[PDB]
RNA sequence: GUCUACGGCCAUACCACCCUGAACGCGCCCGAUCUCGUCUGAUCUCGGAAGCUAAGCAGGGUCGGGCCUGGUUAGUACUUGGAUGGGAGACCGCCUGGGAAUACCGGGUGCUGUAGGCU
RNA sequence: CUCUCGCCCACGCAGUUUUAUCCGGUAAAGCGAAUGAUUAGAGGUCUUGGGGCCGAAACGAUCUCAACCUAUUCUCAAACUUUAAAUGGGUAAGAAGCCCGGCUCGCUGGCGUGGAGCCGGGGUGGAAUGCGAGUGCCUAGUGGGCCACUUUUGGUAAGC
RNA sequence: UUGACUGGGGCGGUACACCUGUCAAACGGUAACGCAGGUGUCCUAAGGCGAGCUCAGGGAGGACAGAAACCUCCCGUGGAGCAGAAGGGCAAAAGCUCGCUUGAUCUUGAUUUUCAGUACGAAUACAGACCGUGAAAGCGGGGCCUCACGAUCCUUCUGA
RNA sequence: GCCCGGAUAGCUCAGUCGGUAGAGCAGGGGAUUCCGUAUCCCCGUGUCCUUGGUUCGAUUCCGAGUCCGGGCACCA
């Protein structure tokens, strides 16, 4: 009752038949896991802007 | 079975190469990594902290995060049927910049310059690139002299 | 001591006689050259060789065989320091030996099969000496016929050659002469010690 | 003619070894400080042989280094014991030399019994201005080959100052 | 005969650097002193370099480029007698003089002149600038002695309150200065001033006038030079303090002067040393031709 | 033409030895009253300017040693892909492409940034 | 199901090459380069290990085997290596890009500095070949394999 | 109720959880009762930080003192040491000596390793605290890196 | 014929602390005695199994062979 330990034979054309992906890579990446510090100056930076802005700078637009 | 540990199979690889042991030179901290940055990974022996794992050395990612003493790097990774992208925190002696896309954005400069070169001149310049085509039909002389002649030596011990 | 068909082509990685092997007899060669060692460069011109046509293993033992049949017929011929031998080749690849019933089924079958340390081989490749003895050119026919029985007690084919250099110098032997008259060869005992001319200047002066 | 390439005495260090701790050897400090006036320092073995009774980390003798016009007073105490004259081999090969006696009560010291017999290992180091800059901390440099001083020029020293005998045989 | 130091020692010998096998550097200390933080990414990190040599003391202020180091601003002590301190230039009262001079050009560099004043008469005292709002922010910077042992009365620190009293913000403590109590725990402001404005120097002045005179022939021969006198000195720095503090610039020579060049020797040429070898060997061989056989 | 302070690349920069070194400097050098540190003012810290290029330091030299770069070794050794190729085998040749390494021989031997000084 | 192609240039993709860029320590090679094995002679002699020798005696005198050192020489290494292939692995080959001006910030801080974000604006032809792609849910069977080149481990060997 | 693996089973051994070099065929991955060994600990310093220093070995000198005692000078690219197995790494050092200390503490997430891309363990990069040390830059949330360990339920102690 | 310890005087045997060659018998000479027996003393007798390694040091430690005694030993 001795049995075969361990192949890597089949394997690569079974990865092959559906055929490996990159993951595409999209536009507008997560800010998962950015470093804290800089994060919660960012969003800052985001709730200013919409409000102490377009006043001074429609006028230069 | 085969000891599934950290650092393993590196006896040669996390080893600085010869004759460039010692304290690392100061060029490699004053290096300026900011985020999309393209970085190829290459896990020194000095530094103890921040070697990412041997899947990643000779791989190349890019840049999401810095930090004080590191760069987050994205790289993608071969997992059994399926890449990955996977998000390392390798500190700033292991990595260095990539000169991979720069003969890319050279150009992109020397293209830009030199389509608007031609449009003030109304030329077809044809800045797309081609491979190397077949030879040219040329012309080659053998003024006086004569083709020399060899023959297949004979055989010796 | 099993049939040398046993231990021949080279089919293990070299297993050397190291920190991790710790348990392999000695080999039966352990002197290598038997003519007259004292001898300078210009007493033998002319060597000659014997090489091997295939990539085989040639026991420690099967030196020992030959050495001691070429000495033989050597001392028959050219006598006693008429000649120098030296068998070029020496064995290191240990061989292994699987001991089993040790007429029953007792031991083990295959479990722990990796060998004990048996004896030494010589890994031989395709073109590399064996034996090289270097006589007087009065000897020329002796040359050849102790290297022709000598190779009845190795396996597979060799094959002889009277070789183009001097003796067991890296030497051409037609301007050996014309090389080592003027500055750029000076003898040190049964060898040559070539001299460049891109030293300090001082080692000039000390010739002439 | 030769300016300020010239010997003199670096320093001088002596020292008694014991060849055990304990009593007898915290009475030869009171001796070689009766010599120079300074307290000496305990040199302890980093050996264990046991055929020696010394062990490790176990203090086995006194020593100091004498240095200026104090180290050449000491020097011609010891060199009229030895009555001026040397060996030719007690010269290095970097120069530097050095004698030792026996029984220190040759040399300027009373006897007391409560202290007993102790031997000294003169050692004379030799020196010419510039030789600090192999000690210095911020810049250190080899010190150059024609101005490091030799066996042979040491000698024709010690018989211009302290006109001593070589006697090599 | 006896032994074999190096034979292939040289075939596997890696040199240190270029600066440690001079002695210079240590780069140890250096790569915690100059590099910055990866998320500052641009904002350089000033340092001042303190060095004190014979006869002289060097302070400069630098930072760290790929490409070298980059040096602001730069004051000497052999510059310092245009402002009054002839003689006596590496002592603790011309460290201190030497980093008021290299912090009042700074700030006149970057025209900070108005504020950041710092301390005009000096008492000595641990004083510690601070930036004000609305203003341009103090000039953050850190001293670095190099490879000089730092103890207390180390007169590297003799510039850092030179600088320190200019305006300059440099993290430091008074543990360090002269006057400092080492087995208790207390510092001296008055010690320090008073050693910070030239009186231990007098009072050595004064211990050599009636003690022995010779010896004060021999040293301090050139403050008998012009005349300085131990009643003198500590008059003599305060005008030196205040005569810095109102022209730092700098002036430079107009410099020009010469056109002369060759003072040492050039590296001869391939055909001149191969020639030699032959003219080498063929005068050794007229030593034994000629001079054996007749 | 070079140097000092700080550097970058870290031997074409190191190593052994021998010559030369104007002027600034760097340094050796002369002292312990203070600051400080020692068994020892040797080092480290502090006061200088009576002497010195002797050393370090800088240039240059050596049919120098290494180091760097190039030939030769050599289309050699290996190797991708292929054959109902050879041979009892071990191994080998060819096809289609890629292609080293040592001895041996040749040539080089620091390059530069910032700031300040001499000529 | 989501969409793309129906009538001077693919959005997108790839068990492929090319063009740039790195990564590695296999084969080979090296050991007159380190580590570890290892044969031979040559030259110089501090030295001890012993003899021939003037000799009551004498590092006063004449020598050898060694030993050590120097320059050489033969032969090696899965758990050695300066060097080092072929094959191979990552990445890049554009509008999610390039550039300009402006606003936000509690982060950074000599500085209207640094860096992020945000708004408005300007100009698309950016290796070869081939192909229509994207995405979600539900899901059975399988979880004893065997063989042949090539490369390999144990074994004398095996249809092992 | 009477383990499993197993060149049938038993006896033997543990290849049953784990780490180092090799096998392994130059990214990574890779099997056998393959090879050479290791682990279930040790440490209030052998943790932390700063300072000063240089190691193994050899040569030549020094009273006893000799292969090995201590003293000095010179050479010394790691031939030493880093608690222990190896491999990697390290010289004004990560080694030796000394002075202070407790960051071997509190708290939330993310990432890496094995991996199904679950957990444990180990680790990395942060962040918010309170601290140590150093003149300062800084470094530090255990040991120079690769191992040194453990669910539910139950119990115990602490916390508002 | 697989492994475990041995190899020492003319013999047996201990050890050969990494620094000697030692009990005890056989032999030879003495001493003792009236003469003997026992007894006592002394002198001999070591390729310390060969070869290679490991330090002013190996028979002693390591390990290669040979020589010798003692044995790992299933169920079918
Ligand atoms: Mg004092
Ligand atoms: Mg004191
Ligand atoms: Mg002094
Ligand atoms: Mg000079
Ligand atoms: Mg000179
Ligand atoms: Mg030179
Ligand atoms: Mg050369
Ligand atoms: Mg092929």
């Amino acid at each position: 009752a001795k049995s075969k330990n361990h192949t890597t034979h089949n394997q690569s054309r079974k990865w092959h038949r559906n055929g490996i992906k990159k993951p595409r890579s999209q536009r507008y990446e997560s800010l998962k896991g950015v470093d804290p510090k800089f994060l919660r100056n960012m969003r800052f930076a985001k709730k200013h802007n919409k409000k102490g802005l377009k006043k001074m700078q429609a006028n230069n637009a | 079975t085969n000891t599934k540990g950290k650092r393993r199979g590196t006896r040669y690889m996390f080893s600085r190469p010869f004759r460039k042991h010692g304290v690392v030179p100061l060029a490699t901290y004053m290096r300026i990594y900011k985020k999309g940055d393209i970085v190829d990974i290459k896990g020194m022996g000095t530094v103890q902290k921040g070697m990412p794992h041997k899947c990643y050395h000779g791989k190349t990612g890019r840049v999401y995060n810095v930090t004080q003493h590191a760069v987050g790097i994205v790289v993608n990774k071969q997992v059994k049927g399926k890449i990955l992208a996977k998000r390392i925190n390798v500190r700033i002696e292991h990595i260095k910049h990539s000169k991979s896309r720069d003969s890319f954005l050279k150009r992109v400069k020397e293209n830009d310059q030199k389509k608007k070169e031609a449009k003030e001149k109304g030329t077809w310049v044809q800045l797309k690139r081609q491979p190397a085509p077949p030879r040219e039909a040329h012309f080659v002389r053998t003024n006086g002299k004569e083709p020399e002649l060899l023959e297949p030596i004979p055989y010796e011990f | 001591r099993r049939p040398a068909r046993c231990y021949r082509y080279c089919k293990n990685k070299p297993y050397p006689k190291s920190r991790f092997c710790r348990g392999v007899p000695d080999a039966k060669i352990r002197i290598f050259d038997l003519g007259r060692k004292k001898a300078k460069v210009d007493e033998f011109p002319l060597c000659g060789h014997m090489v091997s046509d295939e990539y085989e293993q040639l026991s420690s033992e099967a030196l020992e065989a030959a050495r001691i049949c070429a000495n033989k017929y050597m001392v028959k011929s050219c006598g006693k320091d008429g000649f120098h031998i030296r068998v070029r080749l020496h064995p290191f690849h240990v061989i292994r030996i699987n001991k089993m019933l040790s007429a029953d089924r007792l031991q083990t079958g295959m479990r722990g099969a990796f060998g004990k340390p048996q004896g030494t081989v010589a890994r031989v490749h395709i073109g590399q000496v064996i034996m090289s003895i270097r006589t007087k050119l009065q000897n020329k026919e002796h040359v050849i016929e102790a290297l022709r029985r000598a190779k009845f007690k190795f396996p597979g084919r060799q094959k002889i050659h009277i070789s183009k250099k001097w003796g067991f110098t890296k030497f051409n032997a037609d301007e050996f002469e014309d090389m080592v008259a003027e500055k750029r060869l000076i003898p040190d005992g049964c060898g040559v010690k070539y001299i460049p001319n891109r030293g300090p200047l001082d080692k000039w002066r000390a010739l002439h | 003619e030769n300016p300020m390439r010239e010997l003199r005495i670096r320093k001088l260090c002596l020292n008694i070894c014991v060849g055990e701790s304990g009593d007898r050897l915290t009475r030869a400090a009171k001796v070689l400080e009766q010599l120079t006036g300074q307290t000496p320092v305990f040199s302890k073995a980093r050996y264990t042989v046991r055929s020696f009774g010394i062990r490790r980390n176990e203090k086995i003798a006194v020593h100091c280094t004498v240095r200026g016009a104090k180290a050449e007073e000491i020097l011609e105490k010891g060199l009229k014991v030895r009555e001026y004259e040397l060996r030719k081999n007690n010269f290095s090969d970097t120069g530097n030399f050095g004698f030792g006696i026996q029984e220190h009560i040759d040399l300027g010291i009373k006897y007391d019994p409560s202290i007993g017999i102790y031997g000294l290992d003169f050692y004379v180091v030799l020196g010419r201005p510039g030789f600090s800059i192999a000690d210095k901390k911020r810049r250190t440099g080899c010190i150059g080959a024609k101005h490091r001083i030799s066996k042979e020029e040491a000698m024709r020293w010690f018989q211009q100052k302290y006109d001593g005998i070589i006697l090599p045989g | 005969v006896k032994v074999v130091k190096n034979k292939a020692y040289f075939k596997r010998y890696q040199v240190k650097f270029r600066r440690r096998r001079e002695g210079k550097t240590d780069y140890y200390a250096r790569k915690r002193l100059v590099i910055q933080d990866k998320n500052k990414y641009n904002t350089p990190k000033y340092r001042m370099i303190v060095r004190v040599t014979n006869r002289d003391i060097i302070c400069q202020i630098a930072y760290a480029r790929i490409e070298g180091d980059m040096i602001v601003c730069a004051a000497y002590a052999h510059e310092l007698p245009k402002y009054g301190v002839k003689v006596g230039l590496t002592n603790y009262a011309a460290a201190y003089c030497t980093g008021l001079l290299l912090a009042r050009r700074l700030l006149n560099r970057f025209g900070m002149d108005k504020i950041y004043e710092g301390q005009v008469e000096v008492t000595g005292d641990e004083y510690n600038v601070e930036s004000i709002d609305g203003q341009p922010g103090a000039f953050t910077c850190y001293l670095d002695a190099g490879l000089a042992r730092t103890t207390t009365g180390n007169k590297v620190f003799g510039a850092l309150k030179g600088a320190v009293d200019g305006g300059l913000s440099i993290p430091h403590s008074t543990k360090r200065f002269p006057g400092y109590d080492s087995e208790s725990k207390e510092f001296n402001a008055e010690v320090h001033r008073k050693h910070i404005m030239g009186q231990n120097v007098a009072d050595y002045m004064r211990y050599l006038m009636e003690e022995d005179e010779d010896a004060y022939k021999k040293q301090f021969s050139q403050y008998i030079k012009n005349s300085v006198t131990p009643d003198m000195m500590e008059e003599m720095y305060k005008k030196a303090h205040a005569a810095i503090r109102e022209n730092p610039v700098y002036e430079k020579k107009p410099k020009k002067e010469v056109k002369k060049k060759r003072w040492n020797r050039p590296k001869m040429s391939l055909a001149q040393k191969k020639d030699r070898v032959a003219q080498k060997k063929a005068s050794f061989l007229r030593a034994q031709e000629r001079a054996a056989e007749s």
